[PDB]
């Protein structure tokens, strides 16, 4: 009965940095707080237990510190295990949890590829249309992919995909999916992506022509 | 050693009732207080339930209170969540956990959580996917690399697998996450950076499989003329 | 009881 709120929501940061999460509660909860990491697809691990004391096993680069409405998570110096997402909890009145944090590798802004796919002929046989944009390899994930038919931009007709963060490059990847009625599709002529990430200086726009691939 | 092992989740429909499931192991039972805390992607994580140690007082979170219903078997080492009248929110990764040990504390959190259960409330059928082409062109190349993959559209439930030319193809496949479409029914891509060149003289066959419909299909991608 | 207080035998 008590909102824990984060910030920031997300960290971007290098091996060997030293990071700090902190976490405010709405009230008062004392020292009745907890600190959890968790990898995608695991279960949250605890870290941290009445505000300070670490769990055994958790290695002494992680301490949290602070009591009353006002805590921080500190990791003194990254190690690759540390990147994922941290999460807060008060524990004295009943169990809330702030939004968490994701702690992610930091790099150079990388600009994505940009490839687009035309429907099958045989999906438009079946009746439905499905138009792929592909943006690979980029950093930052915030990216901006606005669908256009005859330069109209679509509105609800679209869904984003996105890769976690890639170990090796820490890239991201991304789809996006128009999909239309195979009469709606038949309506118009150019369909066409257009893509605004930081990594462009201008807005990019992949394109084709119905019928001509 | 404390470990925690839940069951029981899948796909149910909206008002029906489902009963998860937790094993312990590595710490006496009957001895702790016990919890269900579920995680939804927008939702963020959240307390459901806890239960004392002899399975006498409970507590609920309000979003479930009325609806959910905690208890234990010592005897078996099992905590169960039984769920009634599930709606959409509902659908989540539900775990179990371990309250912490005794102390001279006043208030007491969790120290070791299960590896979660899938609850999914849906008003949808199983189905096989429809697997389509995405095929290379000109439009899909990068300075001698051409990327090419596989719409997977219109299956349900989670999850697909995807594989390219049997598993010999490996390197440079990026498999997309599923999203959820307002039909109810799952899509998902998968492409694969491969060299200009082998278009040729390179098949690539995408192989899904959908063990919910028992559907295997091999779909072969072939570059078109643009 | 109290919903935070020690859920565990012997208190």
């Amino acid at each position: 009965d008590i909102q824990m709120t984060q910030s920031p929501s997300t960290l971007s940061a290098s091996v060997g940095d030293r990071v700090t999460i902190t976490c405010r509660a709405s009230q008062s909860i004392a020292s009745w707080l907890a600190w959890y990491q968790q990898k995608p697809g695991k279960a949250p691990k605890l870290l941290i237990y009445k505000a300070s004391s670490l769990e055994s096993g958790v290695p002494s680069r992680f301490s949290g510190s602070g009591s009353g409405t006002e805590f921080t998570l500190t990791i003194s110096s990254l190690h690759p295990d540390d990147f994922a997402t941290y999460f807060c909890q008060q524990f004295t009145s009943y169990w809330t949890f702030g939004q968490g944090t994701k702690v992610e590798i930091k790099r150079t802004v990388a600009a994505p590829s940009v490839f687009i796919f035309p429907p099958s002929d045989e999906q438009l046989k079946s009746g439905t249309a499905s138009v792929v944009c592909l943006l690979n390899n980029f950093y930052p994930r915030e990216a901006k992919v606005q669908w256009k038919v005859d330069n109209a931009l679509q509105s609800g007709n679209s869904q984003e995909s996105v890769t976690e963060q890639d170990s090796k490059d820490s890239t991201y990847s991304l789809s996006s999916t128009l999909t239309l009625s195979k009469a709606d599709y038949e309506k118009h002529k150019v369909y066409a992506c257009e893509v605004t990430h930081q990594g462009l200086s201008s807005p990019v726009t992949k394109s084709f022509n119905r019928g001509e691939c | 050693q404390v470990l925690l092992v839940e069951s029981g989740g899948g796909v149910v429909q909206p008002g029906t009732s489902l009963r998860l499931s937790c094993v312990a192991s590595g710490f006496s039972f009957s001895t702790y207080g016990m919890h269900w805390v579920r995680q939804s992607p927008g939702k963020g994580l959240e307390w459901v339930a806890i239960i004392w140690y002899d399975g006498g007082n409970k507590f609920y979170a309000d979003s479930v209170q009325g609806r959910f219903t905690v208890s234990r078997d010592n005897s078996k080492n099992t905590l169960y969540l039984q769920m009634n009248s599930l709606r959409a929110e509902d659908t989540a990764v539900y775990y179990c956990a371990k309250a912490y040990r005794t102390s001279l504390d006043k208030k007491y959190g969790m120290d070791v959580w299960g590896q979660g259960t899938t609850v999914t409330v849906s008003s949808a059928s199983t189905k096989g996917p429809s697997v389509f082409p995405l095929a290379p062109s000109s439009k899909s190349t990068s300075g001698g690399t051409a990327a090419l993959g596989c719409l997977v559209k219109d299956y349900f439930p989670e999850p697909v697998t995807v594989s390219w030319n049997s598993g010999a193809l490996t390197s440079g496949v990026h498999t997309f996450p599923a999203v959820l479409q307002s039909s109810g029914l799952y899509s998902l891509s998968s492409v694969v950076t491969v060299p200009s060149s082998s278009l040729g003289t390179q098949t690539y066959i995408c192989n899904v499989n959908h063990k919910p419909s028992n559907t295997k299909v091999d779909k072969k991608v072939e570059p078109k003329s643009c | 009881a109290n919903p935070n207080a020690n859920p565990n035998a012997n208190p």
